[PDB]
C-alpha cells in the first residue's frame, strides 16, 4: 500500500451513453441547392469541411443497430420534414367531382395504362364551371358505386382523405446529409468490417459528423446505397425468428437501367385564385409502356453469393427464393422514386428458383401511381405533378431486404421472401455504425499530494 | 427437426398437492407457457424461461435445464385444472392435460 | 499523444492510452465542451435546443470546481483523504496499466459520496475563512 | 446549518438564522442556481425562456466577482473601508441579531454606489499593473 | 480615459487613444459583453437568436483564459518569449503612439499561432503536475 | 382572382410610421459617421457609438 | 322515441355533402338540446339553424 490523496483532474477524455438531437450538415455546396429541397433541409450547412477521423487505439465499445436511436431521431425528422414542404401547397379538394371517364385513344392506337377523364371545374368566379379533361395515367381510381353505370369515376382520395399537390418548385433528391453531434457529446463509429449488427467492435473510432447518409426511400430492394468492404454481410435480430427482417449488404452492386418511355404532355388546370392543378394532357408519341432491366448474368450471380452466406447460419439446408407473400401495393411490388416519378415494379423474375449456394436481361414490368399514401402507410396524401417527356433511372442495388416463412417446412429447405414497408430499416441499414456518446470528465482519482496545507501553491505533481 | 414435446400425457392429482410438467426442446430460443380451462381462451402463465406474467399467484414457476424446461405447481388449487402448453418462438408443445382425482 | 494544439480528433486516442499519459494535453477537451461544430424548420429549433444544452452542461462542470477550490485548474489537489474502502492504496502502481475509461467503472457508486467530501474539504477552508486570522 | 451536502431544501432556514450563522453553508445556494428543476406547446417553448435567463443571471453574477478580485471565493475580502454614512461601524456586535433577509434593507440605495468603491479597490490593482515589479 | 465608474459609452473614447490609456478602465467592456441592453413575432425569437449567441461569444473567451492561467485577471503575463519576426522587439517605445485599433493588423495573421505558444507555456507547468515537488 | 386570392386589412390594426430603433445584442456595437459632408461610401473621420440607431 | 317522447330535444334533417361535392345526401340527427334558434323571415315555425 502507498499514502494516498484525492485529487481533480477534469477536462478527461472519458464518456456515457445517452441520445440527443443532433445537426445535420450537408455535401460539399449542395446547402446551396438545398434550400430548394425536400429530404433535405433549408439548409444544413456546415462551418467546418467535415467529416474528420481519428482511430482510438486499444479502445472497445459496445454496440446495437436494433435498439439504435438515431434511426428513430432521422426518422421524425424526415417525416417532419416531408410534410412541411406540403404545408403551403396548393390543396385538391375541388377537385373530388363525379369524373365521366372513358379510353384514352392516341395517335393510331390506345393505351391501356391510363384512363381520360373529364370533369365540371371551377373557375376564376364561383359562380360559373368549365369542362376540364386530363389523363390520370393510372387506371386506379375508384368506379362510383351506387349506380349501375360503369363510366362515372371518382378520385381515391375522398374516400378516406383529402390531398394535397407536391409543388414544383421543391424536388425530391437523395442529397447526402451528415449528422453532427452537438459540442459535449461525440459519435464514434466501428470500423469492424466482419461487424454482424449487435456485440463488441474492437475498432473503434470517433468522427465530427457521420458519412454522407443520403434519404433514398425504396421498397424490397436497398438503392444507391454504401456498400460492404470485403463481402455480403446478413444483419438480423435473430435469424430464428421468423418475425423481423434480415437486411443483406452487397460488397458489389448491379445496375437498375430504367425509364419511362412515353413523351408525355403536362397540362395547367385552373381549380382556383391562384390554385393550379397540373396533370398528363397528352402523348405526342408512340407508346411503350413502363418496364425495368436488371442484368441477368450479374443479378444471378448476386443470389448464388448470397444463398451460400445465408447457408452458414443454416446449415445443409437448400435456400429456395420466392415471390412475394401479400400486402400493399407498396410492399408486394419494388416501389421507388425516380425522377418525380413512383415507380411500382412487378419483380418478375427477382424472386424466383432454388439457389443452393453450392453450384452443383431480366424485364420487370413496372406500373406508376400519381396518388400516393406515404410509405408509413397512414401518412400525408400527395398528389405527384406529371414530368413532362421521358424519364430513365441508373442506379446501384446494393442490399436486399428479406423475410422467412416458417415453421414446419421440410427439413433440408426454406423459403425467402421480399419485404419492406417501414421507412427505418433502409436507414437502419447505413446507421448501423453508429454510436453517440455523451462526454463526462468524471469523478475523482487518486494522487500522491498530501492536504493543501494552508492553501499553498503547486506547480509539480 | 424444431419439436417441442411435453409429458406425462396427462396429471391426475388430488387437490393441494403438487406437480411438475416437462417440455423438452430441440432448438435455442425462448419458452413460454399456457393455462387453458375448457370453454375460455388460452392464459399467459410465465415467459423468457422464469419470469412470470402479471396476476397470476407465486405458485407457477418454472425451471430451465438447457434442452430441458420443467414447469412446477405447488398447491393446485380447484381453478388451475386446465390444458397446459409449451411454446417456443409458431411452435407449440403437444399439450398436457391436469385432471382432478 | 503528447502535445496540446493538435486537434479534439487529435489527442482522444488517449482514450485507451494509461491515466498518466492521458493527464497530459488534457486542455483540448475542455476548449471542445464549448462550440464543437456548431424560413424556420427542424435544424432551426435544434440550433437552440441542443446549443443551450451544451452551455447548460458546460456550467455544472465548472461550478463544482469553482465550489471545490480547484477553479481554473485542469489538474488539483484537495484536503481529502482517500478511503480504502474506495479503493485499494496501490493504484500508483496500476496506473500505468488502467485507462482512464477504465478507472470510472470502479468508482462508479463511490463518485456522488466523493463530492460530499470535497465540499467538506472546502468547508474546513470555510469555517477558517471567517472570524480573526486575517490581519493581512 | 452546520453541513454542507445538505440539500437546497436544507439550508434556506438560514433566512431567519443569525447573519453570522447564515454565513455556513454557503455553497448549497452556488449549485443550486445552476440548473435546479429544469409536438411543441406552452411548456416546451417556456423551457428556451426560462432556461436562457437563468443561465444569464448567473454569468451577472459571476463577472462582477471576477472583476473585484473575488473570483472562485464564496466569502471574500476587498480593500475598502466602511464609510460609516451608509451603516454604523458595529455590526459586529449585531449580525449575530440581524438575519441576512433583514441587513439587506439597510443598503439598498447604497448597494450601487458601493460597487463602484469595489471597482476603486481594482485601479488600485490596475495601477499596479504596470509599473515596476513583475521582473520578479 | 481613466476612471471606471464611467459608462460602455464612456470610455471608448481609448478606441484611438494611446494603448497606455486604453489598458486602464479594460473592466468596462468586460461588464458590457455580458448582458447589455438585452404573442409571438419577429423580435420575440430574435430575442432567443441574439442572446444565447451573446451568452455563447463570452464563454469562448473566459474559456481561453481558465487554460492560460490568466483566469480572472484583465492584464496577465504569460510564460513566452516574444520572437521578433512577429512584431519589432520595440513595442515598449511605439505603444505610446498606436492605439489597440491600430495594433491588431501586425498580428492578425500571427494571433493563431502565438495561441498555440500560449498553450505550450501552460503545459510547460502541466509537464510539471506530476513529478516531484507536490508530495505536499 | 386573376392571379390571387386576396386577405381584408382588420379594422383593429393601424398603418403607421411609428419611430423604430435598431438596438445590437451585447457583444457588438453599432458605429455612426457624423460627417454631414458624406456622400456614401469611403472613410469617415468622424465616428461615434451609439445604443441604438 | 320507443312508446314515447323526449321534450329535452329536436330530430332536425339537413341536406350534407358526400364525399363527392356535387351531390348531397339527407341526414339527420338528435341535437339533444332545444337550443337551436328557429330560422327568421317565414312564418314557418319548423325550419331551424345551428346558433353558431
Amino acid at each position: 500500500a502507498e499514502n494516498l490523496w484525492v485529487t481533480v483532474y477534469y477536462g478527461v477524455p472519458v464518456w456515457k451513453e445517452a441520445k440527443t438531437t443532433l445537426f445535420c450538415a450537408s455535401d460539399a455546396r449542395a446547402y446551396e441547392k438545398e434550400v430548394h429541397n425536400v429530404w433535405a433541409t433549408h439548409a444544413c450547412v456546415p462551418t467546418d469541411p467535415s467529416p474528420q477521423e481519428l482511430v482510438l487505439g486499444n479502445v472497445t465499445e459496445n454496440f446495437n443497430m436494433w435498439k439504435n436511436d438515431m434511426v428513430d431521431q432521422m426518422h421524425e425528422d424526415i417525416i417532419s420534414l416531408w410534410d412541411q414542404s406540403l404545408k403551403p401547397c396548393v390543396k385538391l379538394t375541388p377537385l373530388c367531382v363525379t369524373l365521366i371517364c372513358s379510353n384514352a385513344t392516341v395517335k393510331n392506337g390506345t393505351v391501356e395504362e391510363m384512363k381520360n377523364c373529364s370533369f365540371n371545374t371551377t373557375t376564376e368566379i364561383r359562380d360559373k364551371e368549365k369542362k376540364e379533361y386530363a389523363l390520370f395515367y393510372k387506371p386506379d381510381i375508384v368506379p362510383l358505386s351506387e349506380t349501375n353505370n360503369t363510366s362515372e369515376y371518382r378520385l381515391i382520395n375522398c374516400n378516406t382523405s383529402a390531398c394535397t399537390q407536391a409543388c414544383p418548385k421543391v424536388t425530391f433528391e437523395p442529397i447526402p446529409i451528415h449528422y453532427c453531434a452537438p459540442a459535449g457529446y461525440a459519435i464514434l463509429k466501428c470500423n469492424d468490417e466482419t461487424f454482424n449488427g449487435t456485440g463488441p467492435c474492437s475498432n473503434v473510432s470517433t468522427v465530427q459528423c457521420t458519412h454522407g447518409i443520403r434519404p433514398v426511400v425504396s421498397t424490397q430492394l436497398l438503392l444507391n446505397g454504401s456498400l460492404a468492404e470485403k463481402e455480403i454481410v446478413i444483419r438480423s435480430e435473430n435469424l430464428t425468428n421468423n418475425a423481423k427482417i434480415i437486411i443483406v449488404h452487397l460488397h458489389t452492386p448491379v445496375e437498375i437501367v430504367c425509364t419511362r418511355p412515353n413523351n408525355n404532355t403536362r397540362k395547367s388546370v385552373r381549380i382556383g385564385p391562384g390554385q393550379t392543378f397540373y396533370a398528363t394532357g397528352d402523348i405526342i408519341g408512340d407508346i411503350k409502356q413502363a418496364h425495368c432491366n436488371i442484368s441477368e448474368e450479374k443479378w444471378n450471380d448476386t443470389l448464388q453469393k448470397v444463398g451460400i452466406e445465408l447457408q452458414k447460419h443454416f446449415p445443409n439446408k437448400t435456400i429456395k427464393y420466392n415471390q412475394s407473400a401479400g400486402g400493399d401495393m407498396e410492399i408486394t411490388t419494388h416501389s421507388f422514386n425516380c425522377g418525380g416519378e413512383f415507380f411500382y415494379c412487378n419483380t418478375s423474375n427477382l424472386f424466383n428458383g432454388t439457389y443452393n449456394g453450392t453450384y452443383i436481361t431480366i424485364t420487370l414490368q413496372c406500373r406508376i401511381k400519381q396518388i400516393i399514401n406515404m410509405w408509413q402507410g397512414v401518412g400525408r396524401c400527395m398528389y405527384a405533378p406529371p414530368i413532362a417527356g421521358n424519364i430513365t433511372c441508373r442506379s446501384n442495388i446494393t442490399g436486399l431486404l428479406l423475410t422467412r416463412d416458417g415453421g414446419t417446412n421440410s427439413n433440408e429447405t426454406e423459403t425467402f421472401r421480399p419485404a419492406g414497408g417501414d421507412m427505418r430499416d433502409n436507414w437502419r441499414s447505413e446507421l448501423y455504425k453508429y454510436k453517440v456518446v455523451k462526454i463526462e470528465p468524471l469523478g475523482v482519482a487518486p494522487t500522491r499530494c498530501k492536504r493543501r496545507v494552508v492553501g499553498r501553491r503547486r506547480r509539480r505533481r | 427437426e424444431i419439436v417441442l414435446t411435453q409429458s406425462p400425457g396427462t396429471l391426475s392429482l388430488s387437490p393441494g398437492e403438487t406437480a411438475i410438467i416437462s417440455c423438452r426442446t430441440s432448438q435455442y430460443g425462448s419458452l413460454a407457457w399456457y393455462q387453458q380451462r375448457p370453454g375460455q381462451a388460452p392464459r399467459l402463465v410465465i415467459y423468457s424461461g422464469s419470469t412470470r406474467a402479471a396476476g397470476i399467484p407465486d405458485r407457477f414457476s418454472g425451471s430451465r435445464w438447457g434442452p430441458d424446461y420443467n414447469l412446477t405447481i405447488s398447491n393446485l388449487e380447484s381453478g388451475d385444472f386446465g390444458v397446459y402448453y409449451c411454446q417456443q418462438y409458431e411452435f407449440f408443445g403437444q399439450g398436457t392435460k391436469v385432471q382432478v382425482d | 499523444a503528447v502535445g496540446i494544439g493538435a486537434v479534439f480528433l487529435g489527442f482522444l486516442g488517449a482514450a485507451g492510452s494509461t491515466m498518466g499519459a492521458a493527464s497530459m494535453t488534457l486542455t483540448v477537451q475542455a476548449r471542445n465542451l464549448l462550440s464543437g461544430i456548431v424560413k424556420l424548420t427542424v435544424w432551426g429549433i435544434k440550433q437552440l435546443q441542443a446549443r443551450v444544452l451544451a452551455v447548460e452542461r458546460y456550467l455544472r462542470d465548472q461550478q463544482l470546481l469553482g465550489i471545490w477550490g480547484c477553479s481554473g485548474k485542469l489538474i488539483c489537489c484537495t484536503n481529502v483523504p482517500w478511503n480504502s474502502s474506495w479503493s485499494n492504496r496501490n493504484l500508483s502502481e496500476i496506473w500505468d496499466n488502467m485507462t482512464w475509461l477504465q478507472w470510472d467503472k470502479e468508482i462508479s457508486n463511490y463518485t456522488q459520496i466523493i463530492y460530499g467530501l470535497l465540499e467538506e474539504s472546502q468547508n474546513q477552508q470555510e469555517k477558517n475563512e471567517q472570524d480573526l486570522l486575517a490581519l493581512d
